[PDB]
């Protein structure tokens, strides 16, 4: 009963982010089974194992998209290392505000239920990952299917605003003495910023959804032609929901790559307040665009050209980000461990993605290459390798610290380049289709495009095998009957750390803190 | 209880652990690789 | 200190007399509706019929 | 004009846009494969000089002047440079100096097109009406391809200019013909005008690019481009 | 023989709605029909720029709307 | 100056009785155990039930 | 004691409440879905789940007035940090209605052709926007007016006179609500018709469950103020109270001028 | 080590592998060219018989 | 050190892959079926010769692909 009420119960901040990785884990094992689903079913032309039942494929495809961007990097990024790592990093006790993520946290789950029995129900949500109106309109769906996927959406939301309102009032009210807002690392001032597009964007979204839903069932005329309302009017609430959606995957992945730079070259991060501001101003024009994503739908010339605009000066701020973490390897005294090599994949395989969106930024470039694999392979690239990969270097890196053992090193290597290799050769060639010009999200192509699904299909199998080398890693750490060692590692064993979490414990004891830190403060 | 432990989770303590931590992580693996299939299975199993 | 508590006193009660005296205004008024309009293709439209059907609610 | 067999980039070109929307990718992919490039040698050469070997001293620098301002500025000349062709393109392709010859009317039914050349009409019931259907499997002849072959297929007469009205009736859709480069959405409500002009003669293939129900991509599109006498046959035997 | 013409390049409207470029030509037309009746040959150039514009469906539904009473817009 | 309609003694015999007890908060005074171990656990036991009947009915298109 | 705890921070104590709560939200959707499309367990299912999350967030606000008037856990930075999650709140529901508006605006500043290209739709009768609105905004300007009467009251010591400012205060948001109930029965028009019809509906109807969800809160504090539970150096849910009534009403103002002022015109 | 000389590289290789894709690109546009100009003023028609 | 182990891990995973494909798409060890446009073999050679010359509804034969493929007819 003792363990039972620590665990349902207990608020903790450090338990509730143990509790956000478990299910992180969970979905993304969940996802990448559709995704391996999805593959399988491309893998030759024709009917391969859906055999016919596209309406099928349909739901797949949009159960992996809910799947891994709604319940797989946000409950690791915000849930798994922002809950553990800000109060913890900061320097001070356990979270404000403790029952708000208690019950965020509890809320997921529900949201994973109801988007599951969406996918369950009589035919199914075969209407994509943006549901869009007409097509899950109550003429041509009529099954309670988006019913439960917009409620999914629903709670999901909900509970990322109790969060996000969580992490803001942490960061303005919870610090440390002395410590001015311009030395709290940049793993807090990436959580903050993309605690505040979370807060100001998600709303949006749950308006689109509710509109959409009283215009399913209670009868209204938002997105029916016949009365106004066209469904241009969802595409940009959507839309304006959708890309503050999209800069807020990657900002976590951002700071922790900035740390794992930082305690990797012995030397702290390079032009500190140049990183602020441009993940500041990352964030702020995060919100000036969001049609960039519908310049072939029938809107005027102005405003294609302003998006254009917009589009370039986001890119911007990335360049300098990425230049400054270039400039603070110059140093010197590197050493490459697995959270080395992952945080290095992840600058490459992100600049490669970045180049691809800036070819997408374009408004003619965008009318030849509008929902085909050209745009799959560019946010395959920025979100699953960003994302994911500074997931696993944040894993390794930190592992270290949450359960108190050490992973094997040569298994973490065979890992990263498995996974690597396996993820880097099955989503190149979409880049190939979709400058030939096959439309996304369908289950048969031509004959002319069998050529690389067959060799993109032999990439997610690598990527399974690399998943599956992880979760032995990952049991073999829980299991590792060899404990801390300076050995092993050279990070916990800092008598002098820039981030201040590496000189607490092997994990914090339950407070993290008998007494708080202090900070000389000099000039009297 | 362990409110007052030199470390939260104590992991060593439990017994032997090793078939535990192993039977965790392989039904982590089972539930996230048998839902997927069986959402599948079963609309096939429909109409 | 206690010049504002009689000063926003003072001008909510005001608010309140002239809204009484706006809702005896406004009551009585009988309020005979118009014609029906003829019917449009956008007027009543019943996409997904309600769950107490045939009339809306509030009817 | 047709997909092919392990094909890199773009297919063929029939239509000035297309033309444009070429050369903007290939001025925006010389920029790029430089930047890419040049990101590339600087990591690897960061990563490579300074292995834990060689500088086994971290030599604690931090604040860097005149040098963030470089890649501050560099990259925005940069784009400039690579936003002066796309913003030439776009208002050189929105004017539509002459007139239209013909139009097109392409109605997005649920799984399958519709097309209406209604100029030709002295009364008010449209002539000249019909539906482009998917040819199933096994009505192929030996040659066709799959699930891309269509009956009854567009007919435009070559060299001359056009203009097509893209809208929909059931959900959802767009027009999507890539070998013209033609790419836009029919929603429901409203008409999207297109102008484009074929330069050559044959017949050029597409699909639908946006989830209409379960039939998606299986509905497509084909344009034939034919000499402006045969065109005048055609419509005159179709009447 | 045949005619090879539509409708004109109109000044007012260089977006992408022939929805209100259909809705103007319909409207014209019937302003015609109704005030001159007669000016048969700039009313056929009207009814000739609509039938280019305008699809068949909304065509007849809107024709069968007037004939009901129920024709919203002028 | 007036207190607010009560003594504010009463508020400090319960200030006195709820720092004397040794148990979590959300279990202290003998109101609470009645509330938070019989309404929330049967409400919730019976939430569960109807959730799980409502799916499975919803899953299988059984009783419209 | 702090001098052991070494900071005044707040550390809460364990409380099945996120949970209860959660399984009520959880509870609700399911039953709104079933009753949603016509099923046997509709019904209950949802009217269930709402008493649910009714009755966790009832414990839920009944254990923190607990903890905080009786254990005193609260010292002052958390007395601020309550201030700023309620700031944040507030910004999440304007961002939400923001949405709302939004919709409204791009559905009627170019109407459609289906709809005439003109605004309001024929056939619509648009109510007066001065017989019944205006009361409603005079209504909810004394109202705000009462609420600051109400915080001036517990700041200057005169701890007496809250409550009945606080009373008035609650009177008029019922007389409001009552009018808006008025109103939606008198309708010439339903949510099913246009455009218009549905959005006014919508943004209206959400703005009155906000006067309810904050008439109850003010109702909560009314009861606090009288049992004494506020003093004049300490309290917060007053403050968050006024701010959230502020925010009702400046709502209102722009669906007024926006909706009633502009849509009839 | 010296950041100035490996930053000029870095440009040099940039602009070097930039030149051979323009070269490409050039080359391509010429080839479209001349089957336009001949396809009007020449030999070459697209219809087989 | 762990090179060896590494990169024979690498070439394992790639034999892997290679069976599970070569089970899952060759043989279809879950059902499945192949188009009749793949199996009969002789459909591309066919493709080939009417990218050649394309058949149309009206008009002569035509080409398709006549830049990326240089097929196109002369004088005439
Ligand atoms: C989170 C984002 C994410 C991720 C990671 C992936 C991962 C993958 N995706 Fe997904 N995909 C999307 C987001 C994502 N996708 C979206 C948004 C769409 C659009 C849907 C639509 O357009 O409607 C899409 C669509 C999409 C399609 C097109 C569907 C269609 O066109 O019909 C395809 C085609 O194969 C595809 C393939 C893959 C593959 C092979 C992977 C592989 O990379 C599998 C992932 C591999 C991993 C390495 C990640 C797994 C990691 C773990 C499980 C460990 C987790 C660790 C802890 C948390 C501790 N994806
Ligand atoms: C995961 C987060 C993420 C990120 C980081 C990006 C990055 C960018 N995206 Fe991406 N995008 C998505 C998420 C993301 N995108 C998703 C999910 C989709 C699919 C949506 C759908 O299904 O419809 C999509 C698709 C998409 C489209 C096409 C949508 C459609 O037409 O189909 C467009 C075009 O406007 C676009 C734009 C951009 C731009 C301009 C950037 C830029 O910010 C990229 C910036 C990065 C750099 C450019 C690299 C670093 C820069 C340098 C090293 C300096 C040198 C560079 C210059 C010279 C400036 N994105
Ligand atoms: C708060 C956080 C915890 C909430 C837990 C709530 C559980 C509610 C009960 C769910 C339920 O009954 O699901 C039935 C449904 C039943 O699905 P079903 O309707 O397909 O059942 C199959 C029935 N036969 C065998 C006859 C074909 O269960 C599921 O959908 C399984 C989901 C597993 C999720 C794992 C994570
Ligand atoms: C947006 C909607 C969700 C509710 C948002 C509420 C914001 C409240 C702001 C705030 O700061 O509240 C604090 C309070 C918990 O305070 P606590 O963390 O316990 O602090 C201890 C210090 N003494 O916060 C609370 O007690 C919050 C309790 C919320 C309970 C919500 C239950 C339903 C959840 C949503 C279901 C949606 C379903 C849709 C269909
Ligand atoms: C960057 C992010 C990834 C972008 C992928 C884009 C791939 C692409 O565009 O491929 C198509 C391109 C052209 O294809 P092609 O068949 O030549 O013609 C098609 C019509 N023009 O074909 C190719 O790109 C194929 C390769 C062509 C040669 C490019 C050389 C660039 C690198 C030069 C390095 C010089 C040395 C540096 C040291
Ligand atoms: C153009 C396409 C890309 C081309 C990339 C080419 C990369 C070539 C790499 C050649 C390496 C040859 C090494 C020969 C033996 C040298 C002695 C030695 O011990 O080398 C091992 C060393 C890694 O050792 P280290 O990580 O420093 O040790 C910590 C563990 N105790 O090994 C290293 O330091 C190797 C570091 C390689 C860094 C590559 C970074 C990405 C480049 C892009
Ligand atoms: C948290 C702990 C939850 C423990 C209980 C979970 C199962 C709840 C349950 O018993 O649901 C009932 C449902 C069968 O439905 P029932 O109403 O019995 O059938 C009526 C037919 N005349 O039971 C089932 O359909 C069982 C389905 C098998 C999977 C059970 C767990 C699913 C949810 C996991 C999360
Ligand atoms: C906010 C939602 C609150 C819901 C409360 C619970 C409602 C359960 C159903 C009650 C019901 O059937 O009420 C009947 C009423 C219409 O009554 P009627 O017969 O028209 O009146 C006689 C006058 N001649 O009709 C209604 O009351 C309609 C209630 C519709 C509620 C829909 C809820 C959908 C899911 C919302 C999730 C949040
Ligand atoms: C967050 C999720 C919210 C989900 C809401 C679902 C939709 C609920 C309203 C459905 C529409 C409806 O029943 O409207 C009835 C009525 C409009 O009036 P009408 O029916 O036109 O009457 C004719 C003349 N009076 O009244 C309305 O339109 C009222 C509109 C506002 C409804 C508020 C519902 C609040 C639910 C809170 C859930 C919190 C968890
Ligand atoms: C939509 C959902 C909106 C939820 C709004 C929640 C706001 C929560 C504000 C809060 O946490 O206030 C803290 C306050 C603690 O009281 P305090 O002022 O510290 O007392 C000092 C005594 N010396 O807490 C309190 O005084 C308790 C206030 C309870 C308010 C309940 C509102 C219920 C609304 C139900 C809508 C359905
Ligand atoms: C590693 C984990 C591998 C798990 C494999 C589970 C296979 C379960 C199974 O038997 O699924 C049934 C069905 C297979 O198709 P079936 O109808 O048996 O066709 C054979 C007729 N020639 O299955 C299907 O039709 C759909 C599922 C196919 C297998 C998916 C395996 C995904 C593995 C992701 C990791
Ligand atoms: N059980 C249904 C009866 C009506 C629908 C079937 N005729 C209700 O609820
Ligand atoms: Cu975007
Ligand atoms: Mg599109």
């Amino acid at each position: 009963m003792t363990n039972p009420v620590r665990w349902l119960f207990s608020t903790n901040h450090k338990d509730i982010g143990t509790l956000y990785f478990i299910f992180g884990a969970i979905a993304g094992v969940m996802g990448t089974c559709f995704s391996v689903l999805i593959r399988m079913e491309l893998a030759r032309p024709g009917d391969q194992i859906l055999g016919g039942n596209h309406q099928l494929y349909n739901v797949l495809i949009t159960a992996h998209a809910f799947l891994m961007i709604f319940f797989m990097v946000m409950p690791a990024m915000i849930g798994g290392f922002g809950n553990w790592f800000v109060p913890i990093l900061i320097g001070a006790p356990d979270m404000a505000f403790p029952r708000l993520n208690n019950i965020s946290f509890w809320l997921l789950p529900p949201s994973l239920l109801l988007l599951l029995s969406s996918a369950l129900v009589e035919v199914g949500s075969g209407t994509g990952w943006t549901v869009y109106p007409p097509l899950s309109g109550i003429t041509s769906h009529s099954g309670g299917a988006v019913d439960l996927a917009i409620f999914s959406l629903h709670l999901s939301g909900v509970s990322s605003i109790l969060g996000s309102i969580n992490f803001i009032t942490t960061i303005f009210n919870m610090r440390g003495p002395g410590m001015t807002m311009h030395r709290s690392p940049l793993f807090v001032w990436s959580v903050l910023v993309t605690a505040f597009l979370l807060l100001l964007s998600l709303p949006v979204l749950a308006g689109a959804i509710t509109m959409l839903l009283t215009d399913r069932n209670f009868n209204t005329t938002f997105f029916d032609p016949a009365g106004g309302g066209d469904p241009i009017l969802y595409q940009h609430l959507f839309w304006f929901f959708g890309h503050p959606e999209v800069y807020i995957l990657i900002l976590p992945g951002f700071g922790i790559i900035s740390h794992i730079v930082s305690t990797f070259s012995g030397k702290p991060v390079f032009g500190y307040l140049g990183m602020v501001y441009a993940m500041i101003s990352i964030g702020v024009l995060g919100f000036l665009v969001w049609a960039h994503h519908m310049f072939t739908v029938g809107l005027d010339v102005d405003t294609r050209a302003y998006f254009t605009a917009a589009t370039m000066i986001i890119a911007v701020p990335t360049g300098i980000k990425i230049f400054s973490w270039i400039a603070t390897m110059w140093g010197g005294s590197i050493q490459y461990k697995t959270p080395m090599l992952f945080a290095v994949g992840f600058i490459f395989l992100f600049t490669i993605g970045g180049l691809t969106g800036i070819v997408l930024a374009n408004s003619g470039l965008d009318i030849a290459l509008h929902d085909t694999y050209y745009v799959v392979a560019h946010f395959h690239y920025v979100l699953s390798m960003g994302a994911v990969f500074a997931l696993f270097a944040g894993f390794y890196y930190w592992v270290g610290k949450i359960f108190g053992r050490t992973y094997p090193e040569t298994l973490g290597q065979i890992h990263f380049w498995i996974t690597f290799f396996g993820v880097n050769l099955t989503f190149f060639p979409m880049h190939f289709l979709g400058l030939s010009g096959m439309p996304r999200r369908i289950p048969d192509y031509p004959d002319a495009y069998a050529g690389w699904n067959a060799l993109s299909s032999f990439g997610s199998y690598i990527s399974v095998v690399g998943i599956c080398c992880f979760f032995v890693v990952v049991t073999i750490t829980s299991t590792s009957g060899n404990n801390i060692t300076r050995a092993n590692i050279p990070w916990a064993v800092e008598q002098n750390s820039t981030t201040l979490e590496w000189l607490v414990q092997s994990p914090p004891a339950f407070h993290t803190f008998g007494e708080l830190p202090a900070i000389k403060e000099t000039k009297s | 209880y362990y409110i007052h432990a030199k470390h939260m989770y104590n992991l060593d303590r439990m017994k032997h652990r090793g078939l535990k931590m192993s039977l965790a992580v392989f039904s982590a693996f089972s539930i996230g690789v048998a839902v997927p299939v069986y959402a599948v299975i079963f609309q096939q199993k429909k109409t | 200190d206690a010049y504002e508590t009689a000063k926003w006193e003072k001008i909510t009660y005001l608010g309140i007399v002239s809204c009484t005296g706006l809702a005896i205004y406004n009551l009585s008024k009988g309020h005979p509706h118009t014609e029906e309009p003829p019917a449009y293709p956008y007027l009543h439209i019943r996409n997904k019929e309600f769950p107490w059907g045939p009339d809306g609610l509030f009817e | 004009d047709a997909p092919e067999p392990w094909q890199l980039g773009f297919q063929d070109a029939a239509t000035p846009i297309m033309q444009g929307i070429m050369d903007l990718h290939h001025d925006i992919f010389f920029f790029l494969v430089q930047i890419a490039v040049f990101v590339l040698w600087v990591l690897s050469r960061a990563l490579w000089c300074f292995r834990s070997k060689i500088s086994p001293i971290p030599q604690r620098i931090v604040h860097g002047t005149t040098i963030e301002i470089l890649w501050t500025i560099f990259p925005s000349i940069i784009l400039m440079f690579i936003a002066i062709p796309s913003f030439t393109l776009l208002y050189s392709m929105d004017d539509v100096v002459v007139d239209p010859a013909i139009t097109i009317k392409a109605i997005g039914h649920q799984w399958y097109w519709s097309y209406e050349y209604s100029d030709y009409n002295n009364s008010d019931e449209q002539s000249l009406a019909f539906d482009s259907y998917m040819v199933p499997e096994d009505d192929l002849e030996l040659g066709q391809l799959r699930l891309l072959e269509v009956d009854n297929r567009v007919v435009v007469p070559a060299k001359t200019h056009l203009r097509v009205l893209i809208t929909s009736a059931d959900v959802l859709h767009s027009w999507a013909v890539p070998s013209l480069g033609v790419k836009c959405d029919a929603v429901p409500g409203r008409l999207n005008q297109i102008s484009t002009f074929i330069q050559r003669e044959g017949v050029y293939y597409g699909q639908c690019s946006e989830i209409c129900g379960t039939n998606h991509a299986f509905m497509p599109i084909v344009v034939e481009a034919v000499s402006t006498k045969d065109y005048g046959s055609w419509v005159s035997n179709q009447i | 023989e045949i005619k090879l013409e539509t409708a004109p390049a109109d000044f007012r409207f260089p977006t992408t709605n022939q929805t209100r470029h259909c809705f103007t030509r319909y409207i014209e037309y019937h302003r015609c029909v109704a005030a001159k009746g007669e000016g048969a040959s700039e009313c056929d150039k009207f009814a000739k720029y609509y039938r280019s514009l305008c699809p068949g469906e909304w065509i007849d539904r809107w024709n069968e709307q007037r004939e009901n009473g129920t024709f919203p817009g002028p | 100056s007036e207190p607010p309609f009560r003594p504010r003694e009463k508020l400090i015999e319960k200030q006195k009785h709820f720092q004397s007890v040794h148990k979590h908060t959300y279990l202290k005074g003998p109101y609470d155990k009645i509330t938070s171990v019989a309404i929330p656990l049967a409400l919730a036991a019976s939430s569960l039930y109807l959730i799980g009947r409502g799916i499975y009915n919803m899953s299988h298109g059984i009783g419209k | 004691m702090i001098e052991s705890q070494r900071h005044s921070y707040h550390l809460v104590d364990p409380s099945p409440w996120p949970i209860s709560g959660s399984l009520g939200a959880l509870a609700t959707t399911v039953g709104g879905v079933m009753y949603m499309h016509s099923f046997q367990g509709g019904a209950t299912l949802l009217s269930l789940g709402l008493i649910f999350i009714l009755y966790t967030m009832f414990v839920w606000w009944r254990d923190v007035l607990r903890e905080s008037t009786l254990e005193g856990h609260h010292t002052k930075v958390v007395q601020l940090g309550l201030r700023y999650g309620f700031i944040l709140f507030i910004v999440s529901e304007v961002m939400f209605l923001f949405a709302f508006f939004w919709a409204f605006f791009h559905s009627s500043l170019a109407p459609t052709v289906e709809i005439g290209g003109i605004w309001p739709p024929l056939g619509i009768w648009v109510l007066d926007p001065w017989e019944i609105p205006f009361l409603n905004t005079l209504i909810l300007l004394s109202s705000g007016a009462a609420v600051t009467w109400a915080h001036h009251a517990i700041l200057a010591g005169k701890e007496k006179r809250a409550v009945y400012a606080l009373v008035a205060t609650v009177l008029l948001a019922l007389v409001f609500t009552g009018f808006q109930g008025m109103e939606y029965y008198q309708a010439p028009f339903t949510i099913s018709d246009s455009i218009y019809g549905s959005t006014f509906f919508l943004a209206t109807g959400f703005h009155g469950f906000h006067v309810i969800i904050g008439t109850l809160f003010l109702i909560i504090c009314g009861i606090r103020q009288y049992l004494g539970h506020l003093t004049k150096e300490h309290h917060v849910g007053f403050e968050a109270a006024a701010w959230y009534w502020h925010f009702v009403d400046v709502v209102w103002l722009f669906l007024f001028v926006s909706i009633y002022w502009w849509g009839g015109i | 080590p010296s950041v100035v000389k490996e930053i000029i590289i870095g440009i040099t290789l940039g602009l070097a592998a930039g030149s051979v894709w323009k070269m490409h690109h050039w080359n391509e546009q010429r080839k479209i060219r001349t089957f336009y100009d001949l396809l009007e003023k020449g030999e070459i028609g697209v219809v087989v018989d | 050190m762990s090179t060896k182990y590494i990169v024979s891990a690498i070439l394992g995973s790639f034999g892997i892959a290679w069976v599970c494909d070569y089970y899952v798409s060759e043989k279809k060890i879950f059902g499945g079926s192949t188009p009749g446009t793949i199996t009969n073999k002789e459909w591309g050679e066919e493709t080939d010769k009417k990218f050649q010359a394309w058949p149309r509804t009206a008009g002569p034969p035509v080409v398709v692909n006549p830049i990326t493929r240089q097929n196109f007819v002369v004088k005439s």
